[PDB]
């Protein structure tokens, strides 16, 4: 039974995954966060640590991207602001510098510009 | 303090507004314009003047309701 | 017969909700106490100047 222990932890994996799917299309009806301007180059479908295969962004330097919500201290959630681009997951810069760090020694300007913005915000109850 | 043509004044087209701040006093909108990464500050009244319409978009996608904040 | 076909000028939002899945405006005519709800789409064609203000006043750095 060293192979019962493993369908657990597929189980556990799985439903964590569920968990953030449902949050990635729920984020789609969010108002935007904020946006940034990237400084550096992303391939999101070379990283595998995605909470949900294959919804990891790619961008360009100098791409401006649309943030809804932060994840995790790994990932926030948004898109590319570019015609057809949907919405996905987000490398945080943290992640980015950790990538820069493997990168480097492997074969100083932050990831992101966050553009800190004024907001129109309705009141509604105390609810 | 510059001499480059800015803002508008660079003839280009907007695209997008991506951020609105009143830190200097006046609200100013970070405006992209079509075809270029670089974008720069323009004034909220002016822009609301010109393209009200692309305003109008910025503000519908920020739009938040907040409870008693 | 009702929002912008009641023939009156606007004169402020009031308010705003997509709570019934489509975003509207509590719409305050000119001369009239009697408000009623528009869709955002049709007032941002028909007085942008009055959603952009209804947006200016709402503007904040902290919810
Ligand atoms: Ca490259
Ligand atoms: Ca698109
Ligand atoms: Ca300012
Ligand atoms: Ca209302």
């Amino acid at each position: 039974s060293d192979v019962s222990l493993e369908e657990d932890r597929e189980a556990i994996r799985q439903e964590r995954e569920q968990q953030a799917a449902i949050q990635l299309e729920r984020a789609k009806s969010k108002p935007v966060a904020f946006a940034v301007k990237t400084n550096v180059s992303y391939c999101g479908a070379l990283d595998e640590d995605v909470p949900v295969p294959s919804t990891a962004i790619s961008f360009d330097a100098k791409d401006f991207l649309h943030i809804k919500e932060k994840y995790n201290n790994d990932w926030w959630i948004g898109r590319l602001v570019k015609e057809g681009c949907e919405i996905g997951f987000i490398p945080s810069p943290l992640r980015l510098e950790n990538i820069r760090i493997q990168q480097e020694q492997k074969r100083h300007i932050p990831p992101y510009d966050v553009v800190p913005s004024m907001r129109p915000v309705v009141l509604v109850g105390p609810s | 303090a510059a001499d480059k043509p800015r803002g508008f004044a660079r003839g280009l087209d907007p695209e997008r507004i991506i951020g609105a701040t009143d830190s200097s006093g006046e609200l100013m909108f970070l405006m992209k314009w079509k075809d270029s990464d670089e974008a720069d500050l323009v004034l909220a009244k002016e822009a609301n003047m010109k393209c009200p319409q692309i305003v109008i978009a910025f503000y519908e996608e920020r739009l938040t309701w907040h409870s008693c904040p």
